[PDB]
């Protein structure tokens, strides 16, 4: 009843040298488990786009004379820098769920939180407001969508049962 | 400033000067290449759509 | 030998006969689509033949292989000369 | 499959063998897409599925946006010239 | 993160003025650079040729596709670094090579259309993505509206692309009629024995292949390439070729194909002998596009063509890109300038270029020797690795005609040098203004890749071995 | 060795700056800090490709 | 002292030759459905289209 | 009651006739008028086969927008056009008489799976056999055709609708990319 998977799914099928937690992480989990070195990459990307434009016109100016670009482009550079920083942030932090990068301080937290909600009796992943067929379809859509970060952004907001874990 | 332009074989090719875009040279039937008279010269447009 | 062989006939199979061979064959594949300044109708009646000629060519092939080789040599003759 | 193949082949030869105007090219191109639809939709019916109808409802849209794009291309061609020629572009 | 760019910039370009277009293109260039720098750690996802099917049997993400997906952004940075940056700061160089308002939108819509084919699994993603990129070529061609040749070229390209789009849709519909599925892996090597599929799968191939310049229908593309302006045509010659060729090479639907082998031979013949007596430079250059896109149906005949293809595609894209940028540099030194959209038209016009500067002819010499496969250059190992696969899998007459085609082609590659190292009579003694710094650093880097890529050849083979096997 | 693999890519960078000066009809040393910029950039490319090859070798070692 | 420095190089080339023969055999080796396609969802089995579904359709 | 039998083969003959009147007409508007006739013969066939929904979608967009679009273009534009004269178009006849035969027979070849090349063609015509229609009582709600298209475009193929957004986006940007001449 609304949490039975009823499809067949690989179990602990690691994608790297490290054990996976999760086959698609929910978006709240990715924003939860990301390291401070990841917020680093967000900040370096918000800094690199306006400084990148001012540098790239220091090379060759647009009107022949070196003038600073307007604040109008520095705002859009800051926005798209947050965009690249968030793309790199989601991309790093969800490689850590796949077991393809170094997976030490998050396998412990995912022992901890899953065990801490097995004690409170509720579902291990959460009750969506979807019929289970829509959960299957909506997570065949969001499976492995982090490849293709170069084309389109797609995320997990669906909260479906299966994640490639041991039993459920 | 050369007397005979070559054409990647032993052939004579036309040295395209300003003098190839005339009303005489317009509508001479020929392949899409080895041909002069472009439709868009600053001398051929003659301030079109004025 | 220095004139009828060394400069005469070994340049016919060398850089003199092949210059004339490529001159003729290039001139024919250039002049494939010379006239008909209506280039849309000229290229559009060409797309039909090249899904008809291939389509008959394969029919001729899978009954006997040998009877497409002169067809292909004759297509090279009508194309390059 | 007869009506689709016939619209496709005859529309195709109506595209190929014109020399009179430019619009017969456009409308023969549009009826070729109709002829592809007439074959696809009957294969949807006879196999009992929507997925040929899925490709149908997508190619309706692509035929639409195709016409919108290509007639803006024609108005580009006509703005600079005076009159679209009989023999073609 | 293309669409994160496109949705943002379309609102950004809607409100900016006509003077702001250069700096808009500069912004998009730097954005693509940082998408390549900060997000290129996604190579780790595959380690043993691991392939993902994403959006539900709809897209297919593997590593061949990741490499093409990275290659297209790199060449787009080189293309967009042209429209962003002035060549010289003169009156002429502002009225030449002006970017339109909607041009930077249509590039990225085309890259969306080109990426959704190499990543494509379903036929409906194939059809929607060939349509997206075909529209974008219809409109990248026609955006210079006030040009007679460009409008005629866009109108020709429209109807020919329309016929080949309906031929592809007919093949897709027909494969659907004989088998219920749309995906290519419903084949899974048991169908093809017990099922006559050869005619469907070739007509699907030939539908895309004729869009690219397969040589019975080569005459229309050469006309479009010669008629567009000289900067639209570097993009619209690179992009559809590499996008669909990596499609047709990723999904080997025509093995042992006799139609493909004939048209491969016919391509290698008529390209190398068509470029021989030609006086226009974009022509010569487009038949060099044709023979090199006909070392492609060859690998398309093969099975397991992912070293030969990928190495030759990035070879060809760098070499292509570099020689167009060389003649874009060469237009300053020529004596006659016609036709504002297309300033150098004849290869007779770049005479005596060594007496103007020598290092641009040094650059031109290394690229033209890289096209003809000269062994210490990067363009050599491309033909070497085609031939280590052609002969590997039984194509012996194909190999002989490949060799003869390379030899006949070198005859019109070397015409560029025969013209460019000659006496001119009017040498330059002092130029007052100098060419833009970054836009010549890009060509210097693209040279030093060509002349020094055999250094890293061996690293690439080991990397390749890990990540595709 | 890592060090020669850095020095060679830095030499490729010095060649890029040199040839880019020589297309612009400048002298050899025109903006002599630009050699430092190109050397550091191409040396960083050598860092990247060196580390990718290291990790690829280790993945091959773990398959036995 | 030179025959040994040749035996080292010829071992270093026979190792590369065996490396190639392996990595050319590892390409043609057939691959699982879980490595080649979608890693999770390892079955090829559909259960496609379940709204008006009929009991007795499985086989 | 078997007057009501040949209804499909009738519309096939009418489509043949209607394309003959497409490609042989004097005015450029007479050709699009027979073209909207062709769309409505098609929509009659699509109702006839068992698809009532599509026929009305074809009326909505094919004698809907793109008709009005073509009629509109032919109004506010001048286009020279010659007539179908024998002195300019009889030269195409021996190619048409080959390509009709070859393209029709080959377009009827690939519906078959034998390997004889005469049993392939003769399976296209050798079908006069009446399918038997049983009643199964398994379906409970009237999920007709349009519901299932709205379920598959929106869940199973949401990406095709979402790339489709970019295509219609491009169909808006393109005519403004061309036909404006900003400033
Ligand atoms: C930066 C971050 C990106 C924006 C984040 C905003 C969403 C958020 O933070 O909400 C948290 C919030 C957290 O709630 P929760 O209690 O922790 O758990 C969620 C429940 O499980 C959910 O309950 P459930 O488990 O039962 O599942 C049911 C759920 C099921 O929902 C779904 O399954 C939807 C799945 C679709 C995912 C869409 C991905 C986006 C695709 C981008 C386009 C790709 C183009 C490709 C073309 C080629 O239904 C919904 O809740 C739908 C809510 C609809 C609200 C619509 C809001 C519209 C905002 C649009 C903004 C677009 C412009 C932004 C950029 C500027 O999540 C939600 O409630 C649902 C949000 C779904 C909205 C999707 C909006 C996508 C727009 C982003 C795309 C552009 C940026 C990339
Ligand atoms: C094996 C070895 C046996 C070799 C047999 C033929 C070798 C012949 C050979 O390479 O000289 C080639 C001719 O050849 C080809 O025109 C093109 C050379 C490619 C021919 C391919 C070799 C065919 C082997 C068939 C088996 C030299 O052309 P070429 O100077 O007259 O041609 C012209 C002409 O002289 C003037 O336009 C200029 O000097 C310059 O434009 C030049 O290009
Ligand atoms: C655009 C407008 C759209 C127009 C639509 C209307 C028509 C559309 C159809 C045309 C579509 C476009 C046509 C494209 C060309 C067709 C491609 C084609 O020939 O495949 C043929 C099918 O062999 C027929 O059985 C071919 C026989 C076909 C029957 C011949 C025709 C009968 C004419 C009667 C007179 C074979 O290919 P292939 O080289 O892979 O086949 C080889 C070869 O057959 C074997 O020997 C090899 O061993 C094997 O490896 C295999 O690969
Ligand atoms: C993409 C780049 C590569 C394309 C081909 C790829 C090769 C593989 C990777 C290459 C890695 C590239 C790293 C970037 C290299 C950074 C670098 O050396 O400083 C730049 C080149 O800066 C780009 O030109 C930046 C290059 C283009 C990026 C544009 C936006 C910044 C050297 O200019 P430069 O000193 O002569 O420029 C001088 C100098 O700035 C001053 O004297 C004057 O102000 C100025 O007028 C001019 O004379
Ligand atoms: C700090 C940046 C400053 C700004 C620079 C901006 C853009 C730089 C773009 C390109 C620079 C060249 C990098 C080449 C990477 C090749 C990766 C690869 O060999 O691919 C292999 C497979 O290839 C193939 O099948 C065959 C390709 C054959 C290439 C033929 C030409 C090569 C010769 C010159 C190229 C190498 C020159 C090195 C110069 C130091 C897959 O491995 P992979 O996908 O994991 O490698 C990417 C990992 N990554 C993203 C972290 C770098």
């Amino acid at each position: 009843s609304s949490s039975t998977p009823l499809v067949k799914t690989s179990v602990n099928y690691s994608y790297g040298d490290y054990p996976l937690i999760d086959a698609d992480p929910h978006f709240k989990r990715v924003v939860g488990y990301m390291r401070p070195s990841d917020y680093g990459v967000i900040g370096l990307a918000t800094a690199a786009l306006p400084a990148g434009i001012c540098f790239a016109e220091w090379l060759d100016p647009v009107k022949g004379k070196f003038a600073r670009p307007s604040v109008k482009f520095l705002r859009v550079a800051t926005m798209l820098g947050f965009a690249v920083g968030f793309g790199a942030a989601y991309a790093r932090s969800s490689l850590r769920f796949f077991g393809v990068t170094e997976n030490a301080r998050e396998y412990k937290k995912d022992e901890a939180q899953m065990a801490a909600r097995k004690a409170a009796g509720l579902e291990p992943y959460g009750t969506s407001s979807l019929t289970p067929e829509l959960q299957e379809i909506a997570a065949k859509n969001s499976a492995h969508s982090i490849a293709g970060l170069f084309i389109f952004p797609w995320f997990n907001f669906v909260n479906h049962p299966y994640h490639g874990r041991e039993q459920k | 400033q050369d007397p005979i332009p070559s054409g990647a074989l032993g052939q004579k090719v036309p040295h395209v000067d300003e003098s190839h875009q005339d009303l005489l040279f317009r509508t001479s039937h020929m392949v899409e290449d080895l041909e002069t008279y472009d439709e868009d010269s600053p001398i051929n447009t003659s301030d079109a759509n004025t | 030998i220095a004139h009828h062989v060394d400069k005469g006939s070994l340049y016919r199979l060398g850089p003199v006969g092949i210059n004339r061979l490529l001159n003729k064959a290039s001139y024919n594949v250039i002049n494939l689509s010379s006239n008909t300044r209506s280039s849309l109708s000229m290229n559009s009646m060409l797309i039909l033949i090249t899904i008809v000629s291939l389509l008959l060519l394969v029919l001729v092939m899978n009954v006997n292989f040998i009877i497409v080789i002169p067809v292909l040599i004759s297509i090279l003759y009508i194309l390059f000369s | 499959m007869f009506i689709g193949t016939i619209i496709l082949v005859l529309s195709f030869l109506g595209f190929v063998f014109n020399r009179r105007n430019i619009i017969l090219a456009f409308i023969c191109l549009e009826t070729m897409l109709l002829g592809i639809n007439l074959i696809l939709l009957r294969n949807s019916v006879l196999f009992d599925d929507i997925s040929g109808s899925l490709f149908a409802i997508v190619i309706i849209i692509l035929a639409g946006v195709e016409s919108a794009i290509g007639l803006s291309l024609l108005v580009s061609y006509y703005r600079l010239r005076g009159v679209i020629n009989s023999y073609g572009i | 993160m293309l669409i994160l760019a496109i949705i943002s910039l379309i609102t950004f370009v809607s409100m900016s003025k006509l003077s702001d277009n250069r700096a808009i293109i500069r912004l998009i260039n730097i954005y693509l650079i940082l998408v390549l720098v900060l997000d290129s750690f996604l190579y780790l996802l595959f380690l043993n040729n691991q392939t993902y099917t994403v959006m539900g049997e709809l897209l297919i993400f593997n590593s061949f596709t990741f490499y093409i997906d990275m290659l297209i952004y790199f060449i787009m940075i080189v293309i967009s670094s042209l429209y962003g940056y002035n060549l010289y700061n003169n009156n002429l160089y502002k009225t030449l090579f002006e970017p339109k308002k909607e041009l930077i939108i249509l590039f990225l819509i085309n890259i969306l259309g080109a990426l959704l084919i190499v990543h494509s699994n379903d036929f409906i993603t194939l059809f929607v993505a060939i349509e997206l990129q075909s529209y974008s070529i219809y409109l990248i061609t026609a955006i210079y509206n006030s040009s007679y040749k460009a409008s005629k070229a866009s109108m020709l390209y429209f109807f020919m692309g329309g016929i080949l789009s309906i031929l592809i849709a007919y093949s897709i519909n027909t494969y659907y009629s004989v088998l219920n599925s749309y995906t290519l892996h419903s084949l899974d090597s048991l169908i093809i024995n017990t099922l006559d599929l050869n005619l469907i799968l070739i007509a699907l191939s030939l539908g895309l292949l004729f869009k690219i310049g397969i040589a019975p229908l080569h005459k229309w593309l050469i006309s479009i390439y010669e008629n567009t302006p000289i900067l639209i045509t570097i993009y619209i010659s690179l992009i559809p070729k590499i996008s669909i060729l990596s499609y047709l090479v990723l999904s080997n639907i025509s093995i042992n194909s006799l139609v493909i082998s004939i048209l491969a031979i016919l391509t290698l013949l008529v390209g190398s002998v068509g470029g021989l007596l030609q006086i226009k430079i974009k022509r010569l250059l487009a038949f060099s596009g044709l023979t090199n896109a006909g070392y492609m149906m060859l690998l398309l005949l093969l099975n397991n063509n992912e070293f030969s293809y990928l190495y030759y595609i990035t070879q060809y894209s760098i070499s292509h890109l570099a020689i167009f940028m060389i003649i874009i540099f060469s237009i300053y030194y020529i004596n006659y300038i016609n036709n504002q959209y297309n300033p150098i038209i004849y290869v007779n016009q770049l005479k005596g270029l060594i007496h103007d500067n020598a290092y641009l002819v040094l650059s031109m010499a290394i690229v033209v020797f890289s096209f003809i496969g000269i062994p210490p250059l990067l363009g050599f190992f491309g033909k070497l690795n085609i031939l280590m696969s052609i002969l590997n899998n039984g194509y012996y007459f194909i190999s002989i005609v490949l060799i003869v085609a390379s030899l006949i082609s070198a005859l019109y590659y070397l015409y560029l040098l025969n013209v460019s190292i000659q006496d001119k009579n009017n040498i330059l003694i002092n130029s007052n203004e100098t060419v833009s710094s970054v836009l010549s650093y890009i060509l210097s880097s693209l040279i030093i890749l060509i002349t020094f890529g055999f250094i890293y050849n061996s690293l690439i083979i080991d990397i390749f071995n890990v990540y595709f096997n | 060795a890592l060090f020669t693999s850095l020095v060679g890519a830095s030499g490729l960078g010095f060649a890029t700056k040199f040839l880019s000066n020589k297309i612009r009809l400048k002298p050899a040393g025109y903006y002599p800090l630009g050699y430092v910029f190109s050397g550091v950039a191409w040396a960083g490319l050598g860092l990247v490709l060196h580390n990718v090859h290291q990790h690829s070798l280790e993945v091959l070692e773990k398959k036995k | 002292d030179i025959l040994n420095e040749e035996a080292k190089i010829v071992q270093a080339l026979n190792n590369q030759r065996e490396l190639t023969i392996k990595m050319h055999e590892l390409k043609r080796e057939e691959k699982d459905y879980a490595h080649s396609y979608s890693p999770l969802f390892s079955d090829p089995v559909p259960q496609g289209g379940s709204i008006g579904k009929a009991p007795g359709s499985s086989r | 009651m078997y007057l009501t039998y040949y209804f499909i083969e009738i519309t096939i003959f009418l489509a043949i006739l209607c394309t003959i009147f497409i490609i042989s007409a004097k005015n450029p508007m007479v050709s699009i008028l027979y073209m909207i006739a062709l769309f409505v013969i098609a929509a009659m066939y699509l109702y006839l086969i068992g698809l009532g929904i599509f026929s009305l979608l074809y009326i909505m967009i094919y004698i809907g927008a793109i008709a009005v679009l073509f009629l509109f273009i032919i109004t506010l534009l001048d286009i020279n056009s010659t007539e179908l004269s024998v002195k300019s178009n009889i030269r195409d006849l021996p190619l048409v008489l080959i390509s009709l035969i070859v393209l029709t027979i080959s377009g009827l070849m690939i519906y078959s799976n034998d390997s004889i090349l005469i049993n392939k063609l003769l399976e296209a015509f050798g079908n006069d056999y009446n399918t038997i229609i049983t009643q199964d009582w398994f379906n409970i709600e009237n999920t007709t055709l349009l519901t299932t298209i709205g379920n598959v475009l929106l869940t199973n193929n949401a990406f095709i609708l979402l790339v489709l957004a970019i295509v219609l986006l491009l169909g808006i940007i393109g005519p403004i990319s061309i036909t404006m001449k900003h400033k």
